[PDB]
Parts: C-alpha cells; structure tokens; sequence
C-alpha cells in the first residue's frame, strides 16, 4: 504493498514557544521542528510511496505546511503522478533532496506564520480542532486521488506542546467521532501539559498519547514510538499502558458526579442545583426534574 | 561399498514405475536404471537425462493420443 | 420554534459554562491566569519579541543542524524504555484457582444472586418514589420487609 | 534441475555480492551515494527501524535491549530481521562495553547516513557537480519514447529483429551472459535459455546485473564507481547538466556511459557529451518490487475468462512479440486476441520452466489497468490451471548423488549416517534397505573417512 | 406489426447525432439522469432517544423477486447496514425486532442496543421461510405490552417493514388508532412496491410517516431518512433522569490480582454468562461487568457513557448550509478552502457565514461525514462571546 | 403458574433454590417476579393464528379444507378447529 500515507499535526503556539524562549531553554521551536521534519522525513525512508502531511497550529489560521500552496508547490504539487513537466525541483531526490524540496516550504511558511505576531483576537490559542479536518478533507481527496489496489494507509500524528484553548467542545469531540469512522490512527505527544480531553480522543482511537519526559529529550521516543504502520506497533511490543480516565462531570454548577440526568430534549445534563430550565425558556414538564430533587 | 554415481531423479509413484517401462522401451540395454530405492527415487545413467527432459513428454503424450 | 430555542439558551451555557468538568475546567483558567500580563501584554511583548526573534533561527538550520547530537539525552531516553521494557513482581500467576472458584459459585450461586437481582431491582424501585408516599402501599411497604429478610 | 536464482535476487544484490566481497570493499559501497543503496533493497520494517536509533545513537546500546525490544509476538521474525541486518556488515557487536555485548553500527555508514539526513552540502549534495536544468533544449515524453524503443531494440533483437540492433559489444557480454549465445560461423544473436526468461520478466534490474557483471569480466575500472551511478542515475529525471556529467567525470563514469545510451537509459547527443540525461526508468530499478508506476503503457483492462486469453488492445509489437512467444497458432487481426491453448502456452514454458509468477506478473502486465475495477480474483481457477500446467510437465528432479548400498554391518551404517548427518552432505537414506543418497560433492569425506576408520 | 413494433423502440434509443460524435449524449443523458433529491432537512423540535420497533412482514410476497433473489435479499442485508449506521448515529436508543410469520408475531430479538445480538439475528433470519399472511395486529399487541411498562419519558416509534399485502388479522386494528394515539406511539411502516390505504390511513393518522419502495437505492433512502430521529408529536416529554455515570475499572488499582476473575457468582455486577477480569463500573448497583454504554438490570438506570452517546445527536441538529455558484471569484489559487484542489464543474460551494469555497468531495465530506464546516472554525471562536 | 415452572427448566433452575435454600415463597415467586409477562409471555396461546379470527385465516379456510380422506388433525388448528372458530 500500500502507499502509507502520513499526517502530521504539530503544535506551535508561539505564545508558549515564545514562552519556549523565556526560560531560554535548550530547546527551542528550531530545534523543535527540525526533528519533526526529519521525522517527517523518516516516514518517507520507509518506501518511495510513502506521502506526508503536516499544518502547524497558527493564532488565525492553519495553512497546509506540508507540501504547499505557494507558486514553489502552487504548479508543482509533487513529482510521483499527473507531473507538471516542471524541471529544476522536478530534478535532485533520492533521500537527500526530496526533503530541501519540503525543507524550505516549511521555514518560508511558518516565516509567513512568525510574522504575524500581531493577535488582537483576544488570546485565539490553538486551534487544533478546525485544523483536524484540513486533513481530512484532503485525504478523502488524496483516497480520491488512487485506491485502485492502492489501500490507503493515513495515519495521524497529534503533537501538543502548549495548552488547549477554549474551543468548542462539541467541536472538540465530533470529528474524532468522526475520525472513529474514518478508522486512521492517531497518535499524540504532548511537552507542557496534559490535555485528560485529547486523551480521551486517543481513547476513541485506541491511538497512543504521550507526556514527554523531557523536551529537549523528544528524539528517542519521538522515533521509537511515534513511528508508522500499526504494524510497528502492533508487532513492536511496546506500549504506554497507562491511560488513566476518569470523566464525567456535569455543567450547571460544577461537580465530578456519577448520576446525571437531562434537562430538556436538547442533550442538556446539569448538574443536580437546577430549579428552572437553563437550556432554554421551554419549562420543564413537572413530573420529573423535581424527582431529581425529590430523593 | 559401491560407488554410485548415478543421478537421483524424485517424481510420484506413477512414473517412477513408469521409468522401468523405459527402461524396458530403451533402444539400449538398462542405463536409465541403476537401482530404485522404493517408490519416489531412482537412478540414471547421466547421458540422455536433458533429453529425457523432453524425451519422456514427448511420449506419454503421444502414447496416450492412441 | 421549539430546538430553535433550546440552540438560544444552551450554546449559551456552552458559552458561559464551556465544559465544567473534571479537567475540562481547572486546569484551563489557571494557566490562562498563568499568562498574567497578557492585557498589560508585556509577556505579549516579549512573546511578538520572541516571534521576531527565532523567526530567523528556525530558517538557517545550522543551529538546526545540530539539534540531535545529545546522547546524554539518550540514555534516559533509552532508560524509561528498558524501565517500561520490564515491569515485575506481580503475580503472573493470577488464575489457576479461578476453575474451582468457578464451578462452586456458577452452580447456584450465579442464579441464586439472579433471585435477588429480580427482586432487589424492585425493592430499589419501591424506595425510588417512597418519600413522594404515592406508591406507598401495604402490597410494597411490606414488600420492603418481606426480601429483606428472605 | 533448472536455475531459478537467476530471476529475482533483490536482497542478496546487496548481500550475497557484498558479503561475497570484503568489508573494505564494502567500505567503498559507503559512498554517499550509496546510502539510500542500504536502506531500500532491504525492505524489512522491523530492522527499518533499528536504524532510526542509530542517529540518535552514538553509544552502542547493550543487546539485550533491543534483543528483547520485541516479546513473544514473532520472536522468529525479530529474528529474521536481525542476523540479516548484522549480515550486511554494517553493524560492530562491541565486546564489553559496560560488562557485556552491545551492539552498534559502522560509524562511517553512519557519517554518511547523517549527511543523507540533516545538512551537508558536500560532494554529492552540491559543490562540486551534481546536477543542471539551464534552459529547456529536449523534453522526457520524446525521451521517454526512447526509453521505451531502446527497449524494444534491446528486447526484440534478443528474439530477433527483422530491423538491426545498434553497434554494441554488449551482444558478446549477452552471449556471454548465456542469455544469448551465438555458434561461430557469423554469430547469431540467438537466445540460449535466459534471455527468454528475461523476455519473461521486465524489470530492468537483470540488466543492472549484467551491468554489474560488466566489470567482472576480467575488467579493472570502479566497481564502487559503477554502483554509485547506478544510484545516480536513479535521480528520477529532469537534467540536462551544463556538461554536468564531466564536470563530475571518471573514466568508466564517461566510457559506460557510451553503453547507457546503449542501454539506452541515458540519451546522449553530438559527440556522446555536453550534457547528460536520466531516465524515468530510474525509478523501478530502485525497487524491483512490481510498483504502480511500473505501468509502461496503459492498454486496459483484460481478462482471461473462460480461460481463452480474451483481451484486445492493437497494441505495439513488442507486446506483439511477449505473446508471439506465447500466443499464436489462431491468432486474429486488429485487437490481438490470440485464442488459448492448454498445451502450446503450456510447450512454451519448456524453454523457460516456469513463468508461474511471472504469468501472474505479466497477468498483471498484459493491458495495465486491468486491476481498476476488476475482481481481486482475477484468475478464479486459472492460476491452479496454469499451476497444475506447471505442475505438469515439471516430471523431473535433476539431483545427481553417490549411493552406498550393500553395507557390511548396519549399526555403523548409522555411524556413517551420524558422519553424513555431521557434514550434512546426504540428502536421503533408506534404512530399510541400508541406503544413502549422498552428494558427490562431499563424497571424498566419507572416501577419505571409510579408507581411515 | 410488432416485430417492426419491438424494433421501432430499439432504433431510435439506439441513433443519436451522427456522422462524428456518436453514443455520445446518450452518456450525457445518463449523467442527466443522475442527482436526486439531496437533504430537504433543517428541522426542530423532537427527537431523542428512539425506542424502534422492527415489524417483519414475513409472507408469500417475498418470493417475488423484483430486486433480488429475494424479497428478504433486499430488506434484510441491508438492515444490518441500517443497525450498525443506527448505532452509528443513534447510540442513545434500542431497536425491537419483532417479526411476523404465519399470521402472529414474534418478538425476535428484544429492545436492546447489542448490535452483534441483533445482527446474528438477521444472520439467523437469513434461512426463513416466511409462511403464512401478515398479521399487524399480534404486532402490534408485543408493541403495545412492552412500550405500555416504557416511561412516557421515552421515544415511542415502530418501523414496519411490510410486504404491502393484505393486511391478514382481526380485531379491530381500525380501533387501535384510539388506543395508540392515546397511548402516544408512533408507528411509521414503508410499503414494498405496492400501497395498503388502510395501513397509509393509519400512517397519516399516526404521524408516523409511510412510503412506497421503488428501486433497491431508494429503499436505502428512506431507511437514511429514517435514520435520523425525527420530530414526532408534541407533548411527549422534557427528561430523563439518573443517567449514570459510570467507572471503567482496571482492576489493577491497588491490590494487584488479587481476584483472578471479577466474575464469580457474587460480585456485584457480573450481568451476562460469560467469565470477567473487572473492566467497567455502575454507580448504583456498583455493577462491574462486561463494558456496556446503554443500562442495567439491577439498578436498572441507564449506563450513560457521555462521549459516545451525549456526543452524537448532540452535534446532528445545529447545522447549517452551503450555497452553489458556478461563478469564478477565484478563491485562493483556483483553489478549494478545504482539500485545495479545482476541477470547476461550477459547483464553486460557499458557506452561508464564513464564506469559504469547497468542491463537492469538501461538501459531501462536511455533509456526511464532517456534518459542519471547519470554516466556521477560526471564525466563531476567535470572536466568540 | 406450575406448567410455566415446568416447561421451563432454566427458571425452574431459578425456581429450585427458592425452595431448596428456602429463599422465598411460591407466593412470593409469582408477587414480584412475573407482573409484566403476565401479558407478554401470555400473549403466545391467545393468539394463534390471530384469535377473534374475522380476516386472516378466511382466506384460507376454502382451500384449506381438504387434502385427501383423512388429511386432518395437523397440531391444534391444524385445518378444522378456525372452522369451528366462526360459526
Ligand atoms: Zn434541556
Ligand atoms: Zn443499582
Ligand atoms: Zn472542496
Ligand atoms: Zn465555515
């Protein structure tokens, strides 16, 4: 055999990267994506066929990094298939060029990301969630492209490295749901914090999440773990077991509770302290909602 | 005890008996047979054996047509 | 207008309450709270600073040549792998009783328990409308006592 | 029997040839080149990614390790990915590093990995001559047709061609080759028995072995020089080179080269110079594995139902002639549906053996895209057809051996068993009648071991 | 006559324009006949919690075989297609497979949300022979007696899947209008190639909704618009309470093995008859079995499992729509805002809000798969408030 | 309630230990076990063949009536008993 495809999603917050640069580490976003590119690039040493796709995180946006959009890739969307006779980047591979053909529209395209540093959107932090199904979308595409004895082997990479934003979180949780249809893995690591809501994601996929021991330590595990095929995995005996989840809490005051109960048609379940309807001003049919308070 | 340097052929029981009926159709004497073992084993004289390639197809086909 | 007003009100909640859960909470205004001078913005600053400044650092991949050679950092990296390569002491052995501690109880006991579940599914029943002393009848307020005992 | 190696060998051509040679000419196939050499004709994924450590690896981690990176599940095919890995010679098992065996690679491997990694701009990556697009002079589908008819010169003249071949030497290395021969009065290039089971198996990497026999007879030029430009040209296509290729010249780089538009995978002008170019076959050499890019022209669909060949498509004579040796005799005009025979088809493996994947292979290659909308079973029955065919005429073993019947005792019957069994030169015994087919081979052992005893 | 007749129909069909360009537009025509009805959705109001009934009408009708081999060849493969896309969309619910054979009925496999019990059941009513008449009234009777013990805070709707034959039983079924429009079940049946006024009066004086099969692609369409679940009438209920959230358990927690099966005869739990090692939690009878996201027999609440089934209908209403024009504003580099490709087939589709451009392959993917436009996303929740 | 208990051995399985290990009492068995398929689980030997038969079996009745001089006496309908169901 299949083509084994890639998908990439990093983390860059350049709020936490610049934060990255506060404690002046040794580690920073240049040593970050680096690895991550030769990653990437990892992928592609397995086989000719094997294809990629990574999209950072940008404050307003998130444009397709891997491979490009820009008139370097905007007339030559690669070299295997439909060529566009075009000569000089349809020339040097083999290894060693094929990755300066996707070096470069990284560095020039998160330059067009750094350089917009000027957010007033009110802290618009990472935008995971609508960047998911920009893959989506163009895998469905690209399973479009050829299937004809051509299984299409996509697998997710997730990698955190700040916190969540605040997103919507039917947003959040649909398009794995969707993804659970779609039944590609995904795969997360995380540096900063733990996200118990994208471990759940993992959960829906059976996928792998990772806190990293350390960032400047994110090269080993990196290339051990966060590797291709289900094959490496469900062959390599080697799994983070854990997966601790504990869930379930309520949304009219705030709680960690093992009864819930609805409050209207509308998939509203509140916590217990709830008198009148605050999902709407469609009152509640009075035979039930007190019994909820009635033992 | 006896050096035989013979040629070991393996095939199916039904022409390794087979072998003995050209042995007994060769235009000479017995050379195709040395001694077989039991049933799948056999030894040749090495002379004709890459025409006995071709040899052999030629005639169960042709023996068979009538 | 029926779902047209539940989406008013609901999303609402979802705005003012998005996800008052376990994590989906806690952890998310405490490090909101955590980039402090964000109106002041002088963390902003630096941060828009911080943009303009590795925004040239990433580009040369000379700093990024060599942003590998730590083998200092692979020996723990090849640590807690061999650590998790070899869990131990746990009793592998967990079973091999479990065919006699099958037998005995899923003889009776698997159904006899099933005589409570069709009776004590009941008797949570009876209690889960009693203190509304509606479904307060002698048929069940003694039926509360009779299993009980039984 | 007959030879059956002659036909794949896609690992051991970097195996049995480089284990066959030294560790320091082996240290020559690490070039920089010759890095992605490594890493794609061996298609293991399980030793794909013992590599990925070594990067990142400069201290030889302990064997245990990575011996039990993988439990119970395929312990074997741990196994078989490992000695493989360590029989390319590319790995160093240390001795007592911290106080037992542990294992790493060839550092100066992993010097020129890392340059195939991340950075360098060294010889093979730019600075010296690599590689030049100037101005469009000559465009890949008009040499892609020459990358078709070179081809078809090549491989109808092994059938032979009504038309001529061009002035080669490479005839007298194919009947060398004893793909062709040739009897001395005239030398006809006819075909002995190989060259038709090449007619049966289109990849172009038989060529490369002969090309890698080239040097071998009794030729003195770079062995590691040859191997290096077999993957330099597999740089897909599109260069031209302001003279590039003599920028970055040799001796054979420059004379071979006269043969590579012999063979016709470099295309040459005025003066066999001024520039340089790859073909698009420059990529199925790279695997030999099938590849859906390996689809030459795109015909159609076929089918064999009712197992009567049934397939149109006027295509060129090449194809016309990969089935005038394997379908006439009722053909038919403008559609090439030659119908079907379970005995001539059958008569026309006899000069190969058999074609068994090779029917398969070029099942899959008779119109291309066949496999678009088709059944995965393509053959319903077929294959067993063709299998049982093959099946058929295959009545012989050839396996010539030394037999020692009527020995004198019978428990030392079972020593000389023990000592055959020791130097594993028997292939079979009969006890019963106190027999052993021994390889003649290793006859002289037990000659020299029964004339001691 | 009539061999000229049988002819003058073929000769026609078979010319087009001629000299160049033949059997050409007949191909376009076909493309022409192609694109039938999209969506026609955008509704409000009900639809929560179904409790389905699957009606069989197992009869003589079946042995027709008008679309497959059997009558059954068409209805019952693709059931299990409709159960596991049901399950798929609707995990919040429960399906009774209830089948008629020879003028009774038989509740085949009980309301339950176990997709291999219902669909080994479908596998184990491959081999039916289907003797005997329709009888709704049997059918209606199991139905009747179990929603009857339901809460009237459940979703009370019956799929009838009938042969349009004579509708074989007794008893006034005419009369069960009063009774199950009091009783606030929705009965929806869909005719096999063939109408039953009286089953389409009952329909339209049910509320449930009826229709006839055409083709083998439509009988699959009115299943998909019965998928979803519906508004049905008003004044059913607002809620449904002690949905219990549970605990998966690791049975690894503190003491390590020290039970080498959580299922032996007492502890509390251990529902089904099979052996257990511990994996799941109920709040209520503090049941630990094999995992089950739907409800219990003991403390006989409902195992809520949020993520799964408070998550799917609760994006499947608040959706929105696309427009269409062939225009070329050119957006991006001729490009799609999604997948980035172009092919124009002037299907340039843009957003009603954030206005972005998508293909049909980027609008089929959000319209059934995405079921939202990501565009939206960075466009509401930047400015959201 | 005692033929229920006996054509069914599983619940009769259920129904031993009651009496065995003396848990409860047939009175008490058939007070808060049964109450709902006292309509359900009885709805099986009052319908056969749709009971109240007025348009289901009439259709049947005629050519149905007769295979051969004693082509009778199926199971309990078998082909004579719904003839006497009517009038
Ligand atoms: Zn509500
Ligand atoms: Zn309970
Ligand atoms: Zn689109
Ligand atoms: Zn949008």
């Amino acid at each position: 055999d299949e083509l084994n495809l890639l998908v990439i999603v990093v983390d860059a917050n350049p709020i936490w990267w610049g934060k990255q640069a506060l404690k002046e580490s040794q580690f920073t976003l240049s040593k970050c994506i680096d690895a991550v590119m030769v990653l990437g690039n990892s992928h592609l040493f397995m086989n000719r066929s094997n294809k990629l796709a990574v999209i950072a995180s940008h404050i307003q946006e998130s444009r397709f990094l891997y491979p490009g959009k820009n008139g370097r890739l905007g007339d030559f969307f690669g070299d295997p298939g439909n060529p566009p006779e075009f000569n000089p980047s349809g020339s040097k591979d083999g290894k060693y060029e094929l990755l300066t053909s996707a070096n470069e529209v990284i560095v020039e395209e998160i330059k067009d990301l750094m350089t917009k540093s000027d957010i007033k959107g009110q802290h618009t932090e990472t935008l995971l969630a609508g960047s998911l199904a920009k893959a989506l979308c163009y895998i469905h595409r690209m399973n479009k492209e050829v299937k004809d004895n051509q299984e299409m082997k996509s697998r997710i990479l997730v990698i955190k490295a700040a916190e969540d934003s605040a997103l919507q979180y039917m947003n959040f949780m649909n398009v794995i749901f969707a993804a659970q249809k779609q039944n590609i893995l995904i795969d997360a690591c995380v540096l900063d914090s733990d996200s118990g809501l994208l471990q759940q994601a993992c959960d829906i996929t059976g996928g792998l999440y990772l806190k990293v021991p350390q960032m400047p330590s994110l090269l080993q595990y990196l290339l051990w773990v966060f590797l291709p095929d289900q094959d490496q995995r469900s062959q390599l005996i080697l799994p983070p077991p854990v997966h601790v989840d504990y869930r379930a809490a309520c949304f009219c005051h705030r709680n960690l509770i093992e009864i819930g109960y609805v409050c209207s048609v509308c998939l509203s379940i509140f916590c217990n302290f709830s008198p009148i309807c605050t999902t709407c001003e469609t009152a509640f049919k009075i035979s039930l909602p007190p019994v909820l308070k009635a033992k | 005890v006896n050096v035989l340097k013979g040629v070991l052929i393996e095939c199916d029981p039904a022409m390794k008996q087979f072998l003995l009926y050209l042995d007994e159709s060769n235009a000479l004497g017995k050379k195709f047979i040395i001694q077989d073992i039991d049933d799948t084993h056999v030894f040749v004289i090495a002379e004709l054996v890459n025409v006995l390639q071709e040899r052999v197809g030629e005639l169960m086909d042709q023996n068979a047509f009538s | 207008k029926r779902a047209k007003l539940q989406e008013s009100i609901e999303y609402e909640d979802l705005g003012k309450n998005n996800s008052v859960k376990t994590i989906a909470l806690n952890l998310k205004k405490s490090d909101r709270y955590y980039h402090g001078p964000t109106p002041i913005q002088s963390l902003q600053y630096a941060t828009s600073q911080d943009i303009i400044n590795s925004f040239q650092s990433i580009r040369q991949e000379m700093e990024a040549y060599t942003p590998k050679l730590t083998q200092v950092l692979s020996s723990s990296a090849a640590s807690s792998t061999i650590t998790a390569l070899s869990p131990g002491g746990a009793l592998m052995q967990g079973g091999t009783q479990q065919a006699i501690n099958q037998m005995v109880p899923n003889d009776i006991q698997s159904e006899l328990k099933h005589l409570y579940v069709a009776v004590g599914e009941l008797l949570r029943h009876f209690w889960s409308c009693f203190p509304v002393n509606t479904p307060f009848l002698e048929e069940k307020v003694v039926k509360m006592k009779s299993n009980l005992e039984r | 029997s007959r030879g059956l190696n002659r036909v794949h060998l896609q690992c051991r051509n970097l195996q049995e040839f480089l284990g066959g040679l030294s560790p320091g000419v082996l240290d020559r196939l690490y070039g920089h080149p010759a890095t992605c050499l490594a890493v794609f004709r061996e298609l293991p994924s399980l030793a794909k990614n013992w590599v990925m450590r070594m990067l990142f690896l400069e201290q030889p981690l302990p064997q245990a390790a990575v011996a039990l990176w993988v439990k119970k599940e395929f312990s074997k095919a741990q196994e078989e990915s490992t000695g493989l890995l360590s029989g390319l010679r590319i790995w160093h098992t240390q001795l007592l590093p911290g106080g037992l065996q542990g294992l790493i690679l060839n550092p100066i491997f992993r010097q020129n990995l890392r340059i195939a990694l991340l950075g360098g701009g060294k010889a093979w990556s730019d600075d010296t001559s690599q590689l030049g697009p100037d101005k469009h002079a000559r465009d890949v589908p008009s040499l892609d047709k020459y990358a078709e008819e070179r081809w078809e010169v090549v491989l109808h003249f092994m059938v032979g061609s009504p038309s001529a071949a061009v002035s080669q030497d490479l005839a007298q290395l194919l009947s060398q080759a004893g793909l062709m021969k040739s009897t001395e009065p005239g030398e006809p290039p006819c075909i002995t028995s190989a060259g038709f089971q090449f007619l049966l198996l289109d990849t172009p990497a038989q060529l490369w072995y002969f090309m890698l026999q080239y040097l071998q007879t009794a030729q003195s030029r770079g062995m590691d020089l040859v191997e290096i430009l077999s993957f330099l040209f597999q740089l897909s296509f599109s260069t031209l080179g302001k003279d590039y290729s003599v920028e970055g010249m040799s001796d054979s780089l420059l004379n071979f080269l006269q043969h590579l538009r012999e063979f016709g995978l470099v295309f040459q002008r005025k003066r066999k110079s001024r520039r340089y170019y790859p073909t698009r076959l420059a990529i199925n050499l790279s695997s030999g594995v099938s590849g859906a890019g390996g689809t030459v022209h795109q015909p159609g669909f076929i089918v064999v139902e009712t197992n009567y060949r049934l397939y149109a498509y006027t295509e060129s004579e090449l194809q016309i002639a990969l089935i005038a040796l394997f379908s006439e005799m009722l053909y038919r005009f403008p559609n090439m549906v030659v119908a079907q025979v379970t005995r001539e088809s059958v008569q026309q493996a006899i000069a190969s053996g058999i074609t068994a994947q090779q029917i398969i292979h070029f099942l899959r290659t008779r119109a291309h895209p066949v496999m678009l909308k088709q059944t995965p079973v393509l053959p319903p029955t077929i294959t067993d057809q063709i299998r049982l065919w093959e099946l058929e005429r295959d009545r012989l073993r050839f396996t010539e051996g030394v037999l020692y019947n009527q020995f004198l005792s019978q428990v030392d019957f079972e020593l000389l068993l023990a000592h055959a069994r020791e130097l594993g030169v028997l292939v079979f015994e009969n006890s019963a009648k106190r027999l052993m087919v021994v390889t003649p081979a290793g006859h002289s052992d037990v000659k020299r071991f029964w004339k001691r005893q | 006559r009539w061999e000229g007749g049988y002819e003058r129909t073929w000769e026609i069909l078979k010319e087009d324009e001629s000299g160049s360009l033949k059997a050409t537009i007949e191909d376009i025509l076909f493309k022409a006949k192609r694109k039938r009805v999209f969506e026609h959705h955008g509704q409000v109001r009900l639809g929560m919690m179904r409790h389905l009934y699957v009606v069989v009408d197992g009869s003589r009708t079946m042995e027709d075989q008008d679309l497959k081999p059997n009558r059954l060849t068409c209805t019952l493969k693709l059931l299990e297609y409709f159960v596991e896309e049901y399950f798929d969309q609707n995990p919040i619910s429960q399906i009774g497979i209830i089948v008629t054979k020879s003028k009774r009925a038989e509740k085949l496999t009980e309301l339950s949300g176990n997709p291999r019990k219902h669909i080994t059941s479908l596998k184990k009513a491959v081999d039916m022979t289907c003797h005997g008449e329709p009888s709704l009234y049997n059918s209606l009777s199991i139905a009747m007696q179990t929603l009857k013990h339901m809460p009237g805070h459940t979703s009370r709707e019956v799929l009838i899947i009938f042969s349009s034959l004579t509708t074989c039983d007794p008893s006034n079924i005419y009369d069960l209008i009063k009774t199950l429009k009091a009783a606030k079940i929705r009965v929806s049946v869909i005719g096999l190639s063939a109408e039953v006024r009286v089953c389409t009066v009952l329909a339209r004086e049910t509320g449930g909704t009826y229709h006839v099969i055409l083709d083998e692609s439509h009988y699959k369409e009115l299943l998909t618009h019965h998928v979803s679940p519906p508004p049905a009438s008003s004044s059913s209920e607002c809620s449904l309470i002690r949905m219990g959230f549970p605990q998966h358990t690791i049975a690894s927690l503190s003491d390590q093995d020290a039970k080498p099966s959580f299922s032996m005869a007492h502890l509390d739990g251990n529902t089904e008859p099979g052996l257990t090692l511990g994996g799941y939690f109920c709040p209520q009878c503090r049941a630990k079995y094999c995992e089950l996201p739907v409800e219990c027999k003991i403390c006989g609440l409902t195992l809520v499992s949020a993520p799964h089934l408070a998550r799917s209908y609760h994006h499947l209403f608040p959706l929105d729509a696309f427009q269409e024009i062939p225009l070329e504003e050119y957006n991006g580099e001729r490009f799609c805002y999604g997948c980035q490709g172009e092919l124009k087939d002037q299907h340039v589709y843009v957003c009603a809000v954030c206005q972005n451009v998508f293909c049909v392959d980027c609008d089929v993917f959000v319209h059934d798969s995405l079921h939202c436009c990501p565009g939206c996303i960075h466009k509401i929740p930047a400015p959201s408030g | 309630k005692n033929r229920m208990l006996q054509e069914d051995p599983v619940l009769f399985q259920l129904y031993k230990d009651l009496v065995v290990s003396q848990v409860i009492s047939a009175e008490e068995f058939w007070a808060n076990r049964l109450n709902v398929n006292a309509t359900d689980s009885s709805s099986t030997s009052n319908h056969k063949q749709d009971v109240g038969i007025s348009a289901a079996f009439l259709a049947d009745v005629r050519p149905q009536t007769d295979g051969c001089n004693g082509l009778r006496y199926n199971l309990t309908s078998d082909i004579i008993e719904s003839i006497f169901r009517t009038y």
